[PDB]
């Protein structure tokens, strides 16, 4: 009900380490490929944790 | 033998570590992927490396 939203901005993101160490049983992406995340630039990045 | 969460990556077009540097499937692949747990046989208590 009170899920935490964190803004991610002004950083270079290496998603490869997310893959290297990962207890993440479910890794489901909707609008983008997981391996192309390292090849793209983004804004409006938000992490919602609950 | 792979990890439990890497079973999604043995598929055509998949993103991963073992998909890129260990086992690659073609885009036009036909067939079936079978995955089953092997804790009873492929694990040891001190760590099976």
């Amino acid at each position: 009900y009170a899920w935490n939203r964190k803004r991610i901005s002004n950083c270079v993101a290496d998603y490869s380490v997310i893959y290297n160490f990962a207890p993440f049983f479910a890794f489901k992406c909707y609008g983008v490929s997981p391996t192309k995340l390292n090849d793209l630039c983004f804004t409006n990045v938000y992490a919602d944790s609950f | 033998v792979i990890r439990g969460n890497e079973v999604s990556q043995i598929a055509p077009g998949q993103t991963g570590n073992i998909a890129d540097y260990n086992y690659k499937l073609p885009d036009d692949f036909t067939g079936c992927v079978i995955a089953w747990n092997s804790n009873k046989l492929d694990s040891k208590p001190s760590g099976n490396y």
